[PDB]
């Protein structure tokens, strides 16, 4: 039966388990624990652009919530 | 000949394709909407010769909306003079991004 | 550092496309042609058009596929020509690339190029969208008008394509 | 002796790598070709050893001359054999090929295939068994264990 | 003025001259006609994209579907040409004399 | 009979013909019309104060105007 | 770190292809009642490593009538484009969130076709010519039906973006609203993948592997790895496109598990289809493709036009 | 509110760039300092160079080319 | 240009595969390997020999139906309009015309010769 | 030809409402509810006059209305509104459907107390 092929399937499956896992782990690492903000359209682009404007660092992912109310 | 059975049969099956300020699929402007509005409202009931004579200013205003050729002439002159005086070294300006 | 990247893609486009137009064997012509089509797709994609360039790259590609099939079919030499094989093709390629680099020189290190118009030589971040609120990526609706308002236009388009099909069929049949 | 040590390790690596796959091609003139097909039979697998059929002459490693090499065939045999990369090996499979054999005293028959190509491994038997042919391939792999090429190149 | 306009007009003129003077192949001629089509396409598209002329943006798709079916017509005629001869140079065209 | 000479063609003509016939009768077409009109990308502009128009309300909470309600009402 | 993400995409494709060659040989062995690579160490693994190393030993050679630029620049385009298909693949969140990916899939698969074609041309030994023309044949047949079936399946729910596609794959799988369209799509992609002689006429025994009959032994690794990237590529695109996985919000590893297991079971299904059917035929491929698929596909296209216009099930294509 | 923030920003860029021009080009002859290019006086839509001129590469690439091929 | 970055990295990968193919492993003794192989016989002339083709209609047919694919591809964005019945009418007319063209050349045996 | 008169940095010193984008887009319903009656004066001015540097007094008006609104939402419930916008901020783009329970918490908070 298939008892002698499953190590090949398992190793090659980890070879396909790695790239999305490392991808999403890098994207969570790449914005300080927040997800990579996508931007489809012009409106969401200008929203993300004022986001990177009002953080001071010109890095949007801080996003400065409820602190500059005053 | 030039036939306008198009106009006669009461169907504008072609003329929506034609100019800006016709109604877009969502009611959105073009870039030079108001300038075409200017030029047509100068030259609506006009026979295309005193249109050449008298609506010439606003037609040039429309052409310079579309191309912005004189504006790029001005801006290129300003950038080349900026570059020659920064190669010179006389009063290198910092007022962008700083004081 | 770089800013003229649309113009530089246009320069690469014109180089490959002139070496295309200098007429070597259609194998090398198609190679330079698909290079030119891909970088032209890059030009129009980087300019603001979302799908239209990738679309036309696909269509134009399939046309070049059939063109390659027929140049394998019909026009073959005992040894086909390359760019650097014959005198005339080499001269045309060098002179076309020479005119290209000369235009590069007169744009970069000079002011104005006035062959047919007084073309303003500076970078193509002007003119451009000044951050207008799209929310629907304009060219998508700009093609979506074709089935809304486009009554007469696709009628004559499909009619002419049907006629194109029967025309090819009867010219092949007419033996 | 770190230089010869590292070169020895790398030579052992590449020689192991050469004896690993060894896919041949199928020349296969007569009934020795039927024995090759029964070396592709499931009771004696070659794909236990990474040994695959490959009908092109452009990527095989060893080549099995197996059959009765005639004069109408032999220049085509060498004009296959030459356009094949620099590690090339020959398995003379069968009594016809390893010295002429049963058609030795005749016209139009090459008396032994050393008159066309060099030969690494002779495997006699008419036909060989699948077992004997497999033994010959194992001995060829042991020859690839006995290479010391890169040691020779360094000590030159 | 947007310098890409002048450069695509340069590519247009050179593909036009390539379509006009040609050595022997009809195939290269059809191929460079297809190329000049692509050049006019990209130029018109960049025009409409600067204009935000979003209403009648049928120009790129319909321009190129029509000009490519012209190229299809040309490939059919080249099939007939290479059917009635072996070679399809400037030679074996000299009959039907002016 | 006429069926299995080239029967995938008969299958194609059948499902194509019901695809043509089926938009004649439906209870959902005007639903599709009202949904696909009532969802704008764009902005509801204000207008001049009024000549006391008995429509077009002053607060968006005021139910004088034509709203969308049948979505959550199935 | 963006470069690190690119490297962690282009490193597992090497391991994926090599250990998938192991999988092919051993699954095909137990398929055909024989035994796979077993003697070489633990079960096979270091021998497919040795396959890659051995094929890098081989010291290739250029032919005579073999213009060097086209010759050594064809399989480069093959391997590079068989990579660069893998940019907008939504392993849970893709590398570049492009606003459209599927026409990009079409264009880069066609580029893979052209690279096969140019290698078969500039090999210039008449067998690669016959094989390249057969590849032109199966590309004439299978870059229309694939496109219009794609138009039909994203006509229902797509809006061209893969994130919205995984949102649409939430209540039921999209296998069920389009099942026979999915059957025709799987057959067409199996043709376009150019494995599986159910619909493959390039790797013949009538010829000897019409892409690269007499190419050289060196870039065979390039070509070989490119087509097995093509196999994994279209199967992952299948496993995204029709069926899918209920991803955990804020945890993607479960999505990766379900997605990867479904994709590689369909890849084993693909190889299992390759195992058992004869080769097929040029004019029969034209006959079967046109006179079986194409009217039924057009009927499905008009019926998926007429479906959301009659059920108000039109997507929020913003 | 976003309309207001954008309007304050474009008035800020236009004010700063008029001031920079009036400083840097005050010596050259000709060159009226603040003329509109057009003949009338309406709010001409700016051309992304009057907003973004002389900002040295990175800012203008962030503003223009960000949405296109970035994110 | 992120895709251009990735394309540059894959091209560098391809060039290191080229160099590791040619330069590094061993030597390159020439003088017969350059000959073209068919099956063991040096053929007449070479390839690039005039090779006639079977299909005449099928390639141009591919071309025209690829163009009609190009017309049909903005069906997703079209599906959200106020003029729904007109969209449905012209879309059905496009596919009906396409199938009329196909079935016309199918009944006029355009594909029943050397396909 | 003609000259323009762009007003300086004198009148354009209004304090920017420096919330970031996520919390701002999350609070859009109630911000439409309480405020966003007097800003349509600004919007009508902008649409009927199409020349900014003319309507900007009402730009100050809309900016002070928004800032007073966020003042009153900071000075009272909800403190779990912090949790609500940081719920909405992580979910890629601003999917209003993934974060539901905390939406119910914040809306019932503000409905009870104000
Ligand atoms: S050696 Fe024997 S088995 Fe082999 S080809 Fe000769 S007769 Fe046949």
């Amino acid at each position: 039966m298939w008892f002698e092929v499953l190590p090949g399937i398992a190793v090659m499956g980890v070879c396909l388990f790695i790239p999305g896992m490392a991808t999403a782990r890098i994207h969570r690492f790449s914005n300080g624990g927040r997800e990579k903000r996508v931007a489809h359209y012009s409106y969401q682009w200008y929203l993300m652009e004022r986001d990177r404007r009002v953080s001071g660092v010109n890095r949007y992912y801080v996003s400065k919530g409820l602190e500059n109310i005053d | 000949p030039f036939f306008d059975v198009q106009k006669k049969l009461g169907v504008d099956l072609d003329h929506w394709m034609t100019i800006q300020s016709a109604e877009q699929p969502h009611r959105i402007p073009a870039r030079c909407h108001a300038f075409e509005k200017e030029w047509i409202e100068c030259a609506h009931g006009i026979g295309s010769i005193r249109a050449e004579k008298e609506c010439k200013i606003e037609f040039e205003d429309f052409r310079e909306c579309l191309l912005r050729q004189k504006t790029m002439k001005r801006l290129n002159a300003i950038k080349r003079q900026r570059d020659k005086l920064i190669k010179e070294g006389k009063y290198t300006p910092p007022p962008h991004h700083s004081g | 550092m770089m800013t003229y990247i649309v113009f530089i893609l246009s320069i690469i486009f014109v180089m490959g496309f002139v070496g295309f137009s200098s007429k070597p064997s259609p194998i090398y012509g198609g190679l330079g042609l698909i290079v030119s089509g891909g970088v032209g797709c890059g030009i129009v994609l980087n300019f603001g058009g979302s799908f239209l360039g990738l679309m036309v790259f696909l269509i134009y590609l399939g046309g070049m596929m059939v063109v390659f099939g027929y140049t394998t079919a019909m026009a073959t030499e005992q040894y086909p020509e390359v760019w650097v094989s014959n005198k005339v093709v080499l001269g045309t390629f060098i002179t076309g690339l020479l005119m290209e680099f000369l235009m590069v020189y007169y744009v970069l290190k000079d002011k104005e190029v006035e062959i047919v118009f007084k073309f303003n030589g500076m970078g193509d971040w002007v003119i451009y969208d000044t951050g207008d609120s799209g929310f629907f990526s304009e060219e998508a609706m700009g093609i979506a008008a074709l089935y809304s308002y486009g009554t007469w236009l696709v009628i004559v388009t499909g009619w002419s394509l049907l006629i194109g099909v029967v025309v090819i069929m009867e010219i092949t049949r007419g033996n | 002796s770190r230089g010869e040590y590292v070169v020895a390790k790398l030579d052992d690596l590449i020689n192991w790598a050469r004896r690993s796959s060894l896919w041949p091609m199928t020349f296969g003139l007569a009934c020795c070709a039927v024995e090759m097909m029964h070396m592709a039979a499931p009771r004696y697998d070659m794909d236990r050893f990474g040994v695959v059929f490959r009908a092109s002459p452009r990527q095989s490693d060893v080549m099995i001359v197996a059959g009765t090499l005639t004069n109408k065939m032999a220049p085509a045999l060498r004009k296959v054999y030459d356009q094949m990369p620099e590690p090339r090996y020959v398995v003379s499979m069968g009594s016809c090929a390893n010295g002429g054999g049963y058609y030795h005293y005749s016209y139009s028959v090459v008396r032994g295939c050393d008159r066309i190509v060099p030969v690494d491994i002779y495997v006699p038997g008419c036909p060989p068994t699948a077992e004997a042919l497999l033994y010959g391939i194992l001995q060829l792999q042991k020859k690839i264990k006995r290479e010391k090429r890169l040691r020779i190149w360094y000590r030159r | 003025m947007s310098l890409v306009y002048m450069n695509i007009m340069m590519a247009f003129t050179v593909s036009l001259t390539g379509l006009l003077m040609y050595r022997s192949h009809l195939m290269s001629s059809l191929l460079c006609l297809e190329g000049m089509m692509l050049s006019l396409f990209i130029l018109a598209t960049l025009m409409i994209l600067n204009s935000h002329f979003t209403l009648a943006s049928m120009m790129p798709i319909i321009l190129l579907v029509f000009a490519a079916c012209e190229a299809a017509l040309g490939l059919s005629l080249l099939v007939m040409v290479s059917n009635t001869y072996g070679t399809d140079y400037v030679q074996n065209l000299n009959l039907l004399q002016c | 009979n006429v069926w299995a000479k080239e029967p995938v063609l008969v299958a194609s003509f059948a499902i194509a013909g019901l695809a043509v016939i089926l938009p004649t009768l439906s209870p959902y077409t005007k639903y599709s019309l009202m949904i696909n009109r009532a969802t704008p990308y764009n902005y509801p502009v204000p207008l001049r104060d009024d000549g006391n128009m008995p429509d077009v309300p002053s607060h968006p909470q005021d139910p004088q105007g034509p709203s969308l309600e049948w979505l959550k009402r199935l | 770190m963006f470069m690190i993400n690119v490297l962690t995409l282009i490193i597992p494709i090497l391991l994926a292809v090599a250990f998938l060659t192991l999988v092919e040989r051993k699954v095909l062995g137990y398929m055909q009642f024989r035994k796979g690579p077993n003697v070489v160490g633990p079960y096979g693994l270091l021998q497919p490593i040795a396959d890659a190393i051995k094929l890098f030993i081989k010291e290739p050679l250029r032919p005579a009538t073999s213009s060097i630029s086209m010759f050594i620049l064809a399989p480069i385009l093959a391997l590079t484009l068989a990579l660069t298909m893998w940019i907008p693949l939504p392993m849970p969140y893709p590398l570049i969130n492009m606003n459209l990916g599927v026409l990009f899939m079409l264009a880069m698969s066609s580029l893979a076709v052209y690279s096969i074609l140019w290698s078969g041309w500039a090999s210039n030994s008449k067998y690669a010519l016959i094989g390249a023309l057969r590849a032109v044949a199966q590309t004439i047949s299978y870059e229309v039906t694939l496109a219009i079936i794609l138009l039909s399946v994203l006509l229902m729910n797509g809006s061209f973006t893969l994130s919205t596609l995984i949102i649409t794959q939430e209540q039921v799988w999209l296998i069920f609203p389009a099942w026979p369209l999915a059957m025709m799509w799987f057959i067409s992609t199996l043709a376009e993948t150019n494995r599986a002689p159910f619909d493959l006429t390039e790797g013949e025994s009538e010829l000897v592997s019409g892409f690269n009959v007499e190419y050289a032994a060196g870039p065979f690794a390039l070509f070989f790895m490119a087509e097995y990237a093509n196999i994994i590529m279209m199967n992952i695109f299948t496993t995204t496109l029709f069926l899918g996985a209920f991803h955990n919000p804020y945890m993607p590893e479960l999505y990766t598990i379900n997605f990867t297991i479904k994709s590689l079971l369909l890849s084993i299904t693909f190889l299992w289809i390759r195992a058992s059917y004869p080769r097929f035929r040029y004019d029969q491929l034209m006959h079967l493709l046109w006179k079986n698929f194409l009217p039924l596909t057009l009927a499905l296209c008009m019926w998926h036009v007429s479906l959301p216009i009659l059920l108000s099930s039109i997507p929020p294509q913003t | 509110l976003l309309q207001a923030e954008k309007d304050r920003r474009v008035l800020q860029m236009l004010r700063e760039n008029l001031e920079e021009e009036a400083t840097i080009m005050k010596d050259v002859p000709g060159w009226k300092v603040g003329e509109s290019v057009f003949h009338t006086t309406r709010w001409v839509t700016p051309m992304m160079g009057e907003l973004y001129g002389l900002r040295t590469g990175e800012e203008i690439l962030s503003s223009t080319y960000g949405f296109i091929w970035y994110t | 240009m992120n895709l251009m970055i990735t394309l540059l990295t894959n091209f560098t990968l391809a060039t290191l595969l080229v160099t590791i193919a040619f330069w590094l492993p061993q030597l390159n003794v020439y003088s017969e390997k350059t000959s073209p192989y068919e099956c063991g016989f040096d053929p007449m002339g070479s390839a690039r020999l005039p090779f006639s083709m079977k299909f005449f209609l099928v390639a141009i047919t591919f071309l025209l139906f690829d163009l009609e694919i190009a017309l049909l591809l903005p069906l997703p964005w079209a599906s959200q309009t106020t003029n729904l019945n007109t969209m449905l009418t012209m879309a059905l007319l496009l596919i009906f015309l396409l199938a009329v063209s196909l079935a016309y050349e199918w009944t006029q045996k355009g594909l029943e010769w050397t396909e | 030809p003609g000259i323009v008169e762009l007003p300086s940095l004198e009148d354009l010193k209004v304090q920017e409402v420096k919330v970031s984008s996520s919390v701002l887009k999350a609070a859009a319903h109630h911000y439409g509810a309480q405020c966003d009656k007097p800003n349509k004066e600004f919007m009508l001015c902008r649409w009927e006059e199409k020349d900014p540097r003319r309507c900007l007094e009402e730009g100050k008006l809309v900016n002070q209305c928004a800032l007073e609104f966020f003042r009153q939402i900071k000075r009272h419930c909800a403190e779990p509104f912090t949790e609500y916008w940081t719920c909405i901020d992580y979910s890629g783009l601003q999917l209003f459907r993934r974060c539901r329970k905390e939406q119910a918490q914040f809306d019932k908070c503000v409905l009870d107390k104000l």
